[PDB]
RNA sequence: CACGGACCAAGGAGUCUAACGUCUAUGCGAGUGUUUGGGUGUAAAACCCAUACGCGUAAUGAAAGUGAACGUAGGUUGGGGCCUCGCAAGAGGUGCACAAUCGACCGAUCCUGAUGUCUUCGGAUGGAUUUGAGUAAGAGCAUAGCUGUUGGGACCCGAAAG
RNA sequence: GUCGAAUUUGGGUAUAGGGGCGAAAGACUAAUCGAACCAUCUAGUAGCUGGUUCCUGCCGAAGUUUCCCUCAGGAUAGCAGAAGCUCGUAUCAGUUUUAUGAGGUAAAGCGAAUGAUUAGAGGUUCCGGGGUCGAAAUGACCUUGACCUAUUCUCAAACUUUAAAUAUGUAAGAAGUCCUUGUUACUUAAUUGAACGUGGACAUUUGAAUGAAGAGCUUUUAGUGGGCCAUUUUUGGUAAGCAGAACUGGCGAUGCGGGAUGAACCGAACGUAGAGUUAAGGUGCCGGAAUACACGCUCAUCAGACACCACAAAAGGUGUUAG
RNA sequence: GCCCUGAAAAUGGAUGGCGCUCAAGCGUGUUACCUAUACUCUACCGUCAGGGUUGAUAUGAUGCCCUGACGAGUAGGCAGG
RNA sequence: GUGAUUUCUGCCCAGUGCUCUGAAUGUCAAAGUGAAGAAAUUCAACCAAGCGCGGGUAAACGGCGGGAGUAACUAUGACU
RNA sequence: GAAGACAUUGUCAGGUGGGGAGUUUGGCUGGGGCGGCACAUCUGUUAAACGAUAACGCAGAUGUCCUAAGGGGGGCUCAUGGAGAACAGAAAUCUCCAGUAGAACAAAAGGGUAAAAGCCCCCUUGAUUUUGAUUUUCAGUGUGAAUACAAACCAUGAAAGUGUGGCCUAUCGAUCCUUUAGUCCCUCGGAAUUUGAGGCUAGAGGUGCCAGAAAAGUUACCACAGGGAUAACUGGCUUGUGGCAGUCAAGCGUUCAUAGCGACAUUGCUUUUUGAUUCUUCGAUGUCGGCUCUUCCUAUCAUACCGAAGCAGAAUUCGGUAA
RNA sequence: GGUUGCGGCCAUAUCUACCAGAAAGCACCGUUUCCCGUCCGAUCAACUGUAGUUAAGCUGGUAAGAGCCUGACCGAGUAGUGUAGUGGGUGACCAUACGCGAAACUCAGGUGCUGCAAUCU
């Protein structure tokens, strides 16, 4: 028997939260081996029980999609039995913690009438988006997911740092502060520029003067997403503050 | 990457043809400004009981556009196309570079 | 159901059916190809020994 | 996946030499290409531009073109059932000449001389060349020559 | 130790047409093709014919358009045959077909812009590593045949379906 | 099994095909039901299976390249035929020699560079890399550790100074060499060079060997695009009548003599006949042919007998023979 | 070196069979002999190439005649019947 | 839907569905209205139901797990 | 009586709509699925000394990054080691000597480079215009990348010269459709003007299945053309593994290598295991076990006759002939 | 024959250690107004051939030196390898026939050669 587990993108950070997590629950008691793969990597199973426990525990931790199938090896004619070799292939939802996503049309409309341009929050069990402009959260179950999918619009490998002058709050407040317009400079134009750039963001009372946030920066990129495209160029904000350093 | 906003170059305009001044910007694409031939055909095809009747394009695999500058002189305003390769990330004008720093 | 790929086997006693040659090198190569500068010039060099040889020589 | 680059499998092809890295030698420039004359190649790792493809190394064509830093050189390949007319323009690093063709118009100069030389007496030209002949008879001396007896030796280890 | 065949007579499978390509035969040849139709008849035959039309005799460009001799219709290198001397061997002249090659002219693209001129029209002359399915003392049209192609039920027999 | 009821049944009448009817089985609807029957559209389409009708004569293949929703199929180059055309010593050739190139495998080397392997203990801002939770950062928790901190051997497809054998490129002249001076818008300080030429000189040994059932060009089209085996070099694999490549020969497409028998091995390739000599193998008898000659070895209460080939090992023997 | 032990498979059986023991076994040398659609010579058919022959006496000048070489073949092509 | 009677039918309304005497301008077609224009047209406002927000609903479809501990010779765990 | 310009009916428009219709549901592959990309490419190796050369063979990389990390010129020498200098140590800054590249050159690996192709300064946009020839994969088509020129215009340097992007080898895309730039030229065909539309020329918007379709499942109710080109059963080859037998004899048998147990190493046999393979059969060889019945094998549990013992008897244990 | 300028071939020319060099040429060396460049006239710039030196550079020699380069009845006709056999061997692999044929090592010898222009007891 065999669990294959696979996430496409390059840097896997739910895969690797996966590994963290795995060791603290002590879920692989019943591998014999463990082979790895460019995608991801795959866990050797004794029996077929031991399989499927570990399909409900991965289940509750992290968004997946499996499906099953089988090899023959003996065909023993005295009983009827198995000597069934058999292959879990499981996929991870390809979406990391903290990327900028642009979500599909009607599907947007759905989850509360959130805009399309959204984050990545809290990526759990189910996945989670926010609106960073407007503090909106929306939910997202795998089978909704994989029945229509769609692709991270960047990175973690594209956040530039930034340096923040002030914070100026408007006084909403969900769970974090909501919506404080800070006034953020470039941390490679900072020093022979003026220039600065005026945004509301989530991060509302972590953020001091001085601080180093990373951030991604909307002005100079083009994406060459079809969804992206189709939007209304004028109301897409020029920063997206994502999170504080150190 | 990152281009000056001030390119010298060869313009072709009967009464240059040679270096001069150009300015640049970044190109856009433009109203998609149906009463065009394909469109007039597109929607007459179209119309009636049949449905969708052209292929719609969904496995898209690319994550960059090229890059396409026009080049304007500032004598005899004769823009010129002129493109560059896939890349991320594109400004134009300021960061200029200085490699000796803390 | 697998298939043999490739094999070079009988693809040489295949060529020698028809006796490999040369391109029998014709005289007067042509000028495509030569330097430009180099045409340009002889071109005139063979207009005026045409003009020398029919004017003189009768 | 396979690999088909444009210069895959040079390793050992395109390495300088031993004892001869560095810049080359003011000889090579300084020699000068006719057009028509029988040159060898011979790809120079240190040079990039104007390089030949690994097939070439080691053929011999003959040049027809000449321009500022560069020859253009014919090739015959083979391909299929039929032979091609293939050019290049190598750089003159790569080039060189070919000895097996100087010393061909040195030895019609001899032919030219000995032709011309043999008239003045009258007879007998004498200008092919022959392979080696069978030897003549003759008589060897064993005088202060005694014939040395040889026999086969008997098996030791010495291991 | 794969499938069809118990036995016998008879039937039983690359055909026809439209439009064509190479090749061969015949007529005629800068022309060619009588036969939709008319005239006639010993009556679906044979014979005779006008005017148009088709392909060909000029290409090129998207088009508006423009439209093929500096010359013995060019120079070179081979080239069957022929002509002259010579006993022959060879020597020289002339070389069609054809192959390689440098030019020439016509059209497109790019440049030069003359005498002129409703002052913006006109494009003379000369170019250019460009480009054409071109010109350079025409070779095509019509019929018939083998082979090959495509559409036709298309070598013959055969579905689960709609 | 049930047998006085949700019972059995006759005749009448109603519901008809993507419809009816169903105390539900996808059951029944005239021996037809996970969608009836009849006729037409229809000779429906098939890259798939089977068949494809007279004789002799000459020539005679392919399972390979690139591209394709392509891998049981086509185009495309290859091999093959036919029609021939210009010419007829043309200079070509699966070859050698003289001369001159290129290469980094076999072998060598480790006291010439480069060099693995099996293991792996500590040192808490000399870092954090991959996480995670945080009203923040003097901020926490988990982990691979950052670090090998001391020496210790190994040789080599992915290590190298030198470097074979076989295989491989070019040259051996007339389209050449030499004098001489013509051409130009290129080139040179320069009638210097370059390139192409006039006129003159060098011919039968004209520039090594051997061969040349003529040399050269062109049009057009059939079949094929499932291969397989053997010696040698090898990769995956415990090994295989296994999988995948290299040069060459075969079988497929092919009989005949030999290996009793055999698609490939050994001889040898074919019109019909007579005579002669042989190959590979054989000569006690079946069986054509010496129970021939000569020198030795072996006796087995499972002897041994001829390549590919239908087998046999380590370890023992005062069995015999030579050392 | 030969032989022997090592050495055990299921229908009855295989140096090919009988059989063989100073071999009809193994090693080796010398001769003789047997026979293939192969090789040499000849006859004949056929194809291909190079030739001769309209004074005439032909009635087939797509005829008659001289010399030489070669002949396997599925798929396929052409040709004569 | 469940399948005599006796005896019971626990917890979850968020996911998917269904539904309402609820909030109002996020979404928003044709016809209409306005501006620009020589005119075809372009542009902008307004904008029904639905969707979106909010409430209800399990004899509707269904679901009912993880991390500590906290003892009485030898232990599950009431609790968190 | 009720209802009343609302309802109803007609046309268009938006929502809902498996209730119903039509079609689709990639490829390679040691069966098919799952995985994987071996499907478009690059370096080393496999590869057997030119080139070419396969596998789901191995060690790996790419869908990027750069107004300098492009171009030109000048100046200078690195990794590391040794010896010295307040705070200063393993590591700050400073100095000298030695230093063939042991450093660095955006990245994978392999080349390459020392008054440079590395480090630090000075100036610049050749990373430009016009189109042809040529190399690589190759059908001598495309696409990508690359080389050498010509005609223009410039950059740099005192100058010779160098530069058509990155030191070289990978870093990317047809038809139709939309769009911008160019000449501001051609056409809208009864003749004009102005908007609009269509053309030539050169770019961008993309097909990663990368020479380029627009596409979810299930069948245990199943259907047809086919396949031994391919699975599940017997047979054949192979023997890692299993059974089994030799040799070598560690530990043991209270003190004794072999009476007798015997692990580990090493050489073999068997087809009574499990694997590997795909050769035969898919126009069917009826695919488990039991009951019934014959015969064969010996690797002997019993029986017959013997040998050895740590065999006194009794009871055993080990080995031979023998089915 | 010695120097210098410019090279060609690129260790027989380099590396390490000591010694010798008349003549002239090189080289060290003296100064900072100017052109010019640096933290520093050290490097480069300019200025004088003047105050002075062969101490260094440079050239030549010596070393049973390290390295490097030629050879050889050195190793060795050995390793490998092309063809052939109904050759041996259960095999692994090994002999033969016609052929090509190395490398390390060992010893012996060598330690730059030359083109152009100028100038020197």
């Amino acid at each position: 028997a065999t669990v294959q587990i696979r996430q496409k993108v390059p840097h896997k950070r739910t895969f690797l939260f996966l590994e963290q997590l795995i060791l603290k629950h002590n879920a692989h008691v019943d591998t014999i081996s463990i082979s790895e793969a460019k995608d991801g990597l795959d866990f050797f199973y004794a029996q077929k029980n031991h399989a499927v426990k570990m399909i409900d525990f991965l289940n509750a931790v992290v968004p997946i999609k499996h499906k099953k199938s089988e090899e023959l090896i003996s065909q023993d004619t005295h009983t009827g039995a198995s000597t069934y070799k058999f292959s879990y292939s499981v996929e991870i939802v390809p979406i990391c913690k903290d990327d900028l996503v642009v979500l599909p049309k009607k599907l947007a409309k759905s989850m509360g009438n959130i805009s399309q341009f959204v984050l990545c929050s809290k990526i759990s069990n189910t996945v989670q988006f926010m609106d960073p402009t407007t503090l909106q959260t929306a939910d997202l179950s795998p089978s909704v997911y994989w029945r229509a999918p769609f692709n991270a619009l960047a990175d973690v490998t594209q956040l530039v740092e930034f340096i923040v002058l002030d914070v100026d709050s408007t006084g909403i407040s969900r769970g974090n502060r909501v919506l404080a317009d800070i006034t953020v400079a470039r941390t490679s134009d900072l020093g022979v520029n003026d220039q600065v750039y005026y945004v509301r963001s989530h991060l509302g009372g972590i953020c001091h003067a001085g601080d180093s946030v990373m951030g991604y920066f909307i002005a100079n990129s083009n994406y060459n997403s079809d969804l992206f495209d189709g939007l209304n160029i004028d109301y897409v904000p020029d920063v997206v503050l994502v999170k504080k350093l150190y | 990457v990152n281009v000056p906003k001030t390119r010298k170059t060869y313009c072709k305009g009967k009464t240059c043809r040679k270096h001069t001044q150009h300015k640049v910007t970044q190109y856009k694409a433009g109203k998609a400004s149906l009463f065009a031939q394909g469109k007039r055909r597109y929607d007459r095809k179209q119309s009636g009981f049949g449905g969708q009747t052209k292929p719609v394009f969904h496995k898209k695999a690319k994550t960059t556009k090229k890059v396409v500058l026009r080049l304007e002189c500032v004598k005899c305003k004769t823009r010129a196309q002129l493109t560059l390769k896939r890349c991320k990330h594109f400004e134009l004008g300021g960061e200029k570079k200085q490699k000796g720093q803390a | 159901a697998k298939s043999k790929n490739h094999t070079a086997h009988n693809q040489t006693r295949k060529a020698h059916r028809n006796g490999i040659k040369k391109p029998k090198t014709y005289k007067y190569p042509s000028l495509k190809g030569v330097d430009p500068k180099f045409r340009r010039n002889h071109k005139h060099a063979l207009h005026g020994t045409a003009k020398a040889l029919a004017a003189a020589k009768k | 996946g396979k690999s088909h680059g444009y210069r895959s499998r040079t390793r050992y092809m395109f390495q300088r030499d031993f004892r001869k890295h560095g810049a080359v030698h003011l000889s090579t420039y300084l020699k000068v290409y006719k057009v028509g004359d029988i040159v060898d190649i011979k790809a120079n790792g240190s040079i990039q531009k104007g390089m030949p493809h690994k097939f070439y190394q080691g053929k011999t064509g003959v040049v027809y073109n000449v321009t500022k830093s560069s020859v253009g050189v014919i090739i015959n390949k083979m391909v299929g059932n039929r032979y091609l007319e293939k050019r290049l323009n190598l750089r003159v690093e790569h080039i060189k000449h070919s000895k097996c063709r100087q010393e061909f118009l040195e030895r019609v100069k001899a032919n030219a001389a000995k032709r011309a030389e043999a008239k003045a007496q009258g007879v007998a030209v004498q200008l092919k060349r022959q392979p080696a002949q069978p030897r003549e008879s003759r008589i060897v001396s064993t005088e202060g020559n005694v014939p040395q007896t040889l026999a086969p030796v008997p098996y030791e280890t010495f291991i």
